[PDB]
């Protein structure tokens, strides 16, 4: 029936920009094209239907155009809360195909992370496992490298990390890295350290603690 | 106008039947709307599952699912429902109900949506989290700012939600996406930055909610005693 | 298998 493609698959733009993303249908779908915004962890919100009709309650800076196979969504006066995945959809007959989505990120000036480290709690130690947490707060761009060191020995294979979505006002990220050891392994060593490299740092930042202080 | 509330299980074992229900307010099931189900597999886009005409009862289904999908409605109970039989690991997804508005001869779009239900297909058992404090200290302080948090560990399936002080503390809160550990269980952290001068006066409590286990746990987060 | 057309849209206004 209908194949839907979107372009670009991802982009960044600055606050104040006027940004256009595209959708194409593999067959003529007249003007029966809808656009949705999807925030991380939320149901999508309808922005536009019939290719250019603005849904009630949607800000005036969203607009759409096109008919046939090629369509566009334009966001004028781009706002920091406009980061999202945007989806097109054929909305008049089955299988009501959605495009693959376009991920929009907001661009801002480089910001270095604040770095914090958390030793395992005594509570968790009583259970036989030790989680050491390193937190990178309010940085940009998203790319950061976190290396764990235990008594100055580089670790590998025993940590996982997670990154938040962009902040809807200041457009920064935060990142959490967890090093997981057994209680017995954790009690064999003294100095635990998180080492962080990031575009906004002139040299790597090391946050550390001595076990049991 | 129309508001939608979804209900259903967070965890189904393979080969069993998944059932979800959507409860509608602000309108009758018997209406020119097409009541709809949509899903979103992890890391993927949106997929229309099928719909049912509120008045006519005519159903339409996505061809990649039609032999296993049934959509039905009950106007007197203000609900419509999805049945997905013979579920497999690939049916793991967030499932949404939605209202597809209609014109006289053409359709509009999905203008109202339920909140979503995270559905995992797995033979593993449900497990509530252990909540551990991330205590504030000198090594979590920058300027007049202290970071503290909660480690929510070893739970299954997704999701958990975290609030601070029952939702009265939202500024500076970062709740991170969960990671899947090698044990097959999830773990996430939630952190907040607060004035360092408040650690001796203000109480900080993370409220952890894990609905698949019916777990609600409040954890006080305090400086250590060394 | 039947596809959703304008007759189906229109029919869903009745009752």
């Amino acid at each position: 029936d209908i194949q839907m493609t979107q372009s670009p698959s991802s982009l960044s733009a600055s606050v104040g920009d006027r940004v256009t993303i595209t959708c194409r249908a593999s067959q003529d779908i007249s003007y029966y094209l809808a656009w949705y915004q999807q925030k991380p962890g939320k149901a999508p919100n309808l922005l536009i239907y019939q290719a250019s009709t603005l849904q009630g309650g949607v800000p005036s800076r969203f607009s759409g155009s096109g008919s046939g196979t090629d369509f566009t969504l334009t966001i004028s006066s781009l706002q920091p809360e406009d980061f999202a995945t945007y989806y097109c959809q054929y909305h008049n007959s089955d299988p009501f195909t959605f495009g693959p989505g376009t991920k929009l990120d907001i661009r801002r000036t480089v910001a270095a992370p604040s770095v914090f480290i958390f030793p395992p709690s005594d509570e968790q130690l009583k259970s036989g496992t030790a989680s050491v947490v390193c937190l990178l707060n309010n940085f940009y761009p998203r790319e950061a490298k976190v290396q764990w060191k235990v008594d100055n020995a580089l670790q590998s294979g025993n940590s996982q990390e997670s990154v938040t979505e962009q902040d809807s006002k200041d457009s920064t990220y935060s990142l959490s890295s967890t090093l997981t050891l057994s209680k017995a392994d954790y009690e064999k060593h003294k100095v635990y350290a998180c080492e962080v490299t990031h575009q906004g740092l002139s040299s790597p930042v090391t946050k550390s603690f001595n076990r049991g202080e | 106008q129309v508001q939608l509330q979804e209900s259903g299980p967070g965890l189904v074992e393979p080969s069993e039947t998944l059932s979800l229900t959507c409860t509608v307010s602000g309108g009758s099931i018997s209406s020119s709307n097409w009541w709809t189900w949509i899903r979103q597999p992890p890391g993927k886009g949106l997929e229309w599952i099928g719909n049912i005409g509120g008045n006519s009862g005519k159903t339409f289904y996505n061809p990649s699912l039609k032999s296993r999908v049934t959509i039905s409605k009950d106007t007197s109970k203000k609900q419509f429902s999805l049945r997905l039989s013979s579920v497999a690991a690939a049916d793991t997804a967030v499932y949404y109900c939605a209202r597809h508005s209609s014109g006289y001869f053409t359709l509009y779009a999905l203008d109202s949506w339920g909140q979503g239900v995270v559905v995992t297909v797995s033979s593993a058992s449900t497990k509530g989290p252990s909540v551990f404090p991330l205590a504030p200290s000198s090594k979590s302080t920058s300027g007049g700012t202290a970071a503290l948090g909660c480690l929510v560990k070893d739970y299954f399936p997704e999701p958990v939600t975290v609030s601070w002080n029952s939702g009265a503390l939202t500024s500076g809160v970062h709740t991170f996406p969960a990671v899947l550990q090698s044990s097959g269980l999830y773990s996430l952290s939630s952190v907040v930055t607060v004035p360092s001068s408040s650690l001796g006066t203000q109480t900080y409590i993370c409220n952890v909610n894990h609905k698949p286990s019916n777990t609600k746990v409040d954890k006080r987060v305090e400086p250590k005693s060394c | 298998l039947q596809k959703l057309n304008s007759w189906d849209v229109f029919g869903n206004w009745f009752d």
